């Protein structure tokens, strides 16, 4: 009794659903990551180092394509956007993590690069993504703490007050005043991921340099860490 | 400094000319009215098929058709009369954030964080969507833009600057700067000739599209704008601030008229609406409800608790028919 | 309209104190994270210490914990810093930032000249 | 200096054409009042007439 | 065929049925609303518990025949078209609620296990194919009963549907097959796959302790109910199909087990309060769901 344009309409809203949802699982396919970090943490560096190891100056997102293990991860970067991130920052409360790139070797900007990690951290709707952050440029840290030109106690005075924690295991090859100044960097960042966050918020802490090729492992496995939990709920595991 | 003492000498006349013209709040003359009664609204056809997180839609002119964007990259019309699909334009960005119908529906207009508005035809004669025009020039990313002519849209972006593009040419005719904060909503009064556009300042400006120039400024608001709506004789508009609290303001007193808040809202005004008459204000809260109040009251004429996340969009037909609202669930309600 | 007005400052000679007040109108300071940061000459712009919607955390910056004290007296909306021990590294120029929203401890009030809930600045010179 | 942009502005804004609350507010009563009437949402329309 | 009586036939098997159908029917229509959600959500977990779920409510509908049977002691009014069908079903259901639970398990490990693999397998559509190959497997496969007949009368006013105690070759090893076969190796597969999710978890330095130890609790409990629930129907079922393969027709071995089997039986339908509870009652999430549904 349905005109012919009524069915016409409802064979092409099928379609349009059957196109969706085809869309859908394209999507969930793939893993969305959103990368953020300061001017000196060297970004394009580890972007450019994605794409080549892993395949318009108005342009406000950069997205980067790469797969591991066969499984596609998209990568996005701010570029031409205010410096006021309150807004546009919302809208990526639904990426399964941030991988947050710190450069630990510029203490006068590393108090800086916390308060952000903080906000970030506390935001309410960005409680429900997982961050990984990367302490980039190790190797600058490294020289800087051979040579002794810079004390770190300059500016976190509890360094001085700061002993190697003794269950973790230092590496044979590394000075211990550089592992003591990562792991107390590392100690701060957790202390502040802890502070607010449990059940559904974790912080992955790891130390990368922009040399290392082996980044996207770790990212890899920080993905599979988080579509577990993720999975945990999900399939009514708990 | 010279300026400095000007600019304080202006802001305290500007002050003191309020204070004497508002004797007495607003409340008082206006509570001759009679209480309205309880409009308890009820979905009708709730709408799915989004994938992502709705941030945008707009009623077209025959308020049969209504665009919807999501931050999956899509363009979705939905058709209120029943629900079928009409156009699905993927898009190249997927954080598309805004989206609008034209007054003949000839073309429809996006953005997204990029700086970059694509505007597509959907009455191609091929019938496959193509990207009609892409308009670049922007420094920050796109909040909301509003059609007045098939052949010129008004824009707002993210760098707290609005631009008026005439879509033949492809540049820019205009730009209005000033702003402090991001720019946030828009909203065209019925002659189209005058807009108002909120920001993170927590001010409202008036601006005229063939002037090129701050007409009018309109503080009040304790955080930043999130909506804008005018109020249907255009005299008057009405905004939804981070402070949980609405305010109407007149173009022509530039002084606040009602004020909307309650102890127990402490969450943000993210869409802001006036109906046809203009007596119901319908605002869209981050707590997963949407509150009814009264325009010349602030009374709570209704609540609609059925959302499963927080609500996004949030419009009325320009019959006044149905009111559809989306939120971060990827569901759109119609609501009558 | 929201008004944030910085008051006090000064010359005093290495080794003293000021304090700053920082008075507010227009707005509930009690439902506000409030936040003191810091610019030098040829720098970028430092945070120092942020006081919570009540009162009861307070959060100092490396470079001055435990030697600044920040008070905020919700009666008369004003807020209070407290600076001992001055030296020529602290010459500054020192905001009264607001958070962006009520009801959250997560601030941005670190912008580059941009922010619309910060004040004119107090220049203190030493 | 920009602050000679603001103060341009703000000297514009002086020039405004105000107009008495009294007179806006009766107005808007009227317009309010005499579109009561067409809004479907304020009185609710039949259920006969409304398409959904 | 054999005297084989006992007083407990008639006390113990009928209250537990009618136990079982009360607190069935109340969860087993919750927990196939929350399989429902769960689908259109887009999770094949839903699937498996939908199928389960209707099994189980099939079990259900059939339990009440067997309740009147148990009411007058050991007799079969209805036709045998009727307990045709009706021992097919009760029968086949058991082994198809243990098929699915295998089927929820391997999901749960290839989702936990593998979070980044198998997305192909973890979908609406090849969770239906799977359904639906299970179904036919189960139906078709324990249809071999169907072949014979029922009615196995004998002195003692005794009547049998699928109760032949006095039973042949071909029953004792449809038997053989059916331990073997429909219990323990799902239930391996099942006791494999949730060891790989509790080793997954263990590996992860993200989940909390508390987490841990529950999702431990929660596993074990769902691995020995199965073995609480199965395990004393099936060694008996086994003995007798033993004691017939090695001494036939020798039927002085039911009457020591006679009641037994029976009380077995009836006990094995607990299971069908288990399962719901401890795949959507227990779980917090959809508790909260259902409880709000039910207020509403
Ligand atoms: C008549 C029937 C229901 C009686 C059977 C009782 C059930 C509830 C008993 C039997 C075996 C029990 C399990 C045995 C072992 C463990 C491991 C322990 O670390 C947590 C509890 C847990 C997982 C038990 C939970 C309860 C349990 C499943
Ligand atoms: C989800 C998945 O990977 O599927 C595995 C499952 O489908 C295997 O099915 P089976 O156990 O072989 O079914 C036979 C049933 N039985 C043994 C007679 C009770
Ligand atoms: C359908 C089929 O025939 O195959 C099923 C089988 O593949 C399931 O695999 P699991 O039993 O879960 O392996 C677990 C191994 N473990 C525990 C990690 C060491």
């Amino acid at each position: 009794t349905l005109s012919a344009e009524d069915k016409a309409a409802v064979e092409r809203s099928k379609m349009i659903e059957k196109q969706l949802q085809k869309d859908k699982q394209v999507y969930r396919r793939t893993l969305r990551l959103l990368l953020l970090g300061a001017d000196n943490s060297g970004k394009s560096t580890i972007v450019k180092q994605m794409r080549i190891y892993h395949v318009v100056k108005t342009s406000g997102i950069f997205e980067t394509k790469f797969q591991v293990d066969k499984v596609n991860f998209h990568m996005f970067d701010v570029g031409a956007q205010r410096d006021e991130r309150r807004k546009w920052i919302q809208c990526f409360n639904d990426v399964t993590a941030i991988i947050f790139v710190v450069d630990s070797s510029d203490y006068n900007r590393l108090q800086e690069a916390l308060n952000d990690f903080k906000s970030i951290w506390n935001n309410r709707w960005l409680r429900t993504i997982s961050v990984i952050l990367f302490l980039n440029k190790q190797d600058l840290l490294a020289e800087k703490v051979l040579a002794g030109k810079s004390k770190i106690e300059d500016y976190f005075p509890e360094f001085a007050r700061y002993t190697t924690p003794e269950d973790a295991t230092p590496e044979p090859g590394e000075d211990p005043r550089v592992t003591r100044a990562k792991y107390f960097i590392r100690k701060e960042f957790v202390d502040i991921s802890t502070a607010s966050g449990d059940g559904r918020h974790i912080c992955y802490p790891h130390f990368t340099c922009s040399v290392d090729t082996e980044n996207a492992r770790r990212i890899f496995n920080d993905c599979k860490d988080i579509i577990l939990q993720m999975n945990l709920r999900e399939y009514n595991l708990v | 400094d010279q300026l400095r003492q000007e600019a304080e000498q202006l802001k305290n006349q500007i002050r003191d000319a309020r204070k004497a013209c508002a004797d007495a709040t607003l409340s008082q003359i206006t509570n001759n009215i009679d209480p309205v009664g309880r409009i308890q609204m009820r979905t009708r056809r709730t709408l799915r098929g989004h994938l992502a997180k709705i941030y945008a839609m707009h009623w077209g002119t025959d308020s049969r058709l209504l665009v919807s964007a999501s931050q999956d990259g899509k363009l979705i019309i939905w058709d209120s009369y029943t629900t079928n699909k009409v156009h699905a334009i993927p898009l190249r960005s997927s954080w598309v954030m805004t989206c609008a119908y034209a007054p003949s529906g000839n073309y429809v207009a996006c953005g997204g964080l990029d700086n970059i508005c694509s505007i597509y035809n959907l009455k191609t004669r091929e019938g496959n969507v193509r990207v009609s025009r892409e308009l670049a020039g922007h420094t920050g990313y796109l909040s909301c833009c509003r059609f007045l002519d098939d052949n010129q849209i008004v824009t707002s972006s993210g760098d707290t600057t609005c631009a008026l593009w005439d879509i033949e040419t492809g540049q820019q005719t205009t730009t209005f700067t000033g702003h402090t904060g991001d720019v946030m909503s828009l909203s065209l009064a019925p002659d189209t000739r005058l807009f108002v556009s909120g920001a993170c300042d927590a001010s409202a400006k008036l601006w005229d599209v063939r002037e090129g120039m701050c007409r009018q400024t309109f503080t009040g608001h304790e955080s930043d704008i999130n909506a804008i709506c005018f109020f249907p004789n255009g005299n008057a508009f009405a905004t939804g601030s981070d402070d949980a609290t609405c305010r109407l303001f007149d173009l022509r007193a530039d002084q606040e008229l009602m004020t909307y808040s309650h102890d127990n809202i402490i969450c943000g005004i993210t869409s802001v609406s006036f109906s046809k008459s203009g007596r119901l204000l319908l605002a869209g809260y981050d707590d997963f409800n949407c509150n009814v109040w009264d325009a010349l009251k602030a009374d709570r004429a209704g609540v609609l608790a059925g959302h499963d996340n927080r609500v996004s969009c949030l419009g009325v037909t320009d019959d006044g028919m149905a009111v559809a609202t989306g939120s971060w669930d990827s569901f759109l309600k119609i609501w009558n | 309209q929201v008004q944030l007005q910085e008051s006090g400052g000064g010359l005093v000679q290495p080794g003293g104190s000021l304090r700053l007040s920082c008075a507010a109108s227009g707005f509930t300071f009690s439902n506000y994270k409030m936040n003191w940061v810091r610019q030098a000459p040829g720098k970028g712009l430092e945070w120092v210490s942020d006081i919570s919607q009540s009162g009861a955390s307070i959060s100092y910056t490396g470079s001055v914990k435990g030697r600044f004290t920040i008070s905020r007296d919700n009666a008369k909306n004003t807020l209070y810093l407290q600076m001992n021990s001055l030296k020529p590294e602290d010459t500054a120029v020192y905001y009264c930032a607001r958070c962006p929203a009520p009801f959250t401890r997560d601030c941005f009030d670190v912008t580059s000249t941009t922010y619309a809930y910060r004040g004119q600045g107090t220049q203190v010179t030493v | 200096a920009q602050a000679r942009k603001l103060v341009e502005q703000l000297k514009m804004e002086a020039n405004i054409d105000r107009i008495k609350v009294s007179k806006a507010a009766a107005d808007l009563m009227a317009y309010c009042e005499a579109h009561a009437k067409e809004d479907p949402l304020l009185t609710p329309v039949p259920a006969s007439e409304n398409p959904f | 065929g054999c005297h084989v009586d006992s007083r407990v036939d008639h006390l113990f098997p009928p209250s537990l049925y009618i136990f079982v159908i009360g607190v069935g029917l109340p969860t087993n229509c919750l927990a196939l609303w929350a399989a429902y959600r769960q689908v259109q959500q887009r999770n094949e977990l839903g699937v498996y518990l939908m199928n389960l779920s209707i099994a189980d409510l099939l079990y259900i509908c059939t339990l009440p025949l067997w309740v009147d049977y148990f009411l007058h002691h050991d007799n079969w009014i209805h036709g045998p078209g009727s307990c045709k069908l009706f021992g097919f079903i009760f029968y086949t259901n058991i082994y198809i609620s243990i098929a699915f639970l295998c089927c929820i398990s391997v999901d749960r490990y290839l989702a936990v296990a593998h979070p980044l693999r198998f997305a192909r397998l973890r979908r609406v559509k090849t969770a239906v194919a799977v359904s639906s190959v299970v179904w036919a497997t189960e139906l078709g496969a324990n249809s071999a009963p169907l072949f014979h007949d029922e009615l196995f009368r004998d002195r003692y006013n005794h009547t049998f549907c699928f109760e032949k105690f006095p039973m042949e070759g071909w029953v004792a090893w449809m038997n053989l097959y059916r331990v073997f076969v429909g219990f323990l190796f799902p239930w391996a597969l099942m006791l494999l796959s949730y060891r790989g999710i509790l080793r997954a978890v263990r590996g992860s330095v993200s989940t909390e302790r508390q987490e841990k130890a529950k999702i431990k609790r929660l596993a074990l409990s769902l691995i020995a109910i199965v073995l609480v629930c199965f395990a004393p129907y099936h060694v008996l079922l086994l003995s007798r199909s033993a004691i017939y393969l090695g001494r036939p027709w020798d039927c002085g071995f039911e009457e020591r087990v006679f009641s037994a089997y029976h009380s077995s039986l009836a006990f094995t339908s607990l299971n069908c309060v288990a399962d719901p509870i401890l795949y959507c009652l227990v779980n917090e999430g959809a508790r909260s769901d259902v409880a709000k549904a039910l207020h509403n």
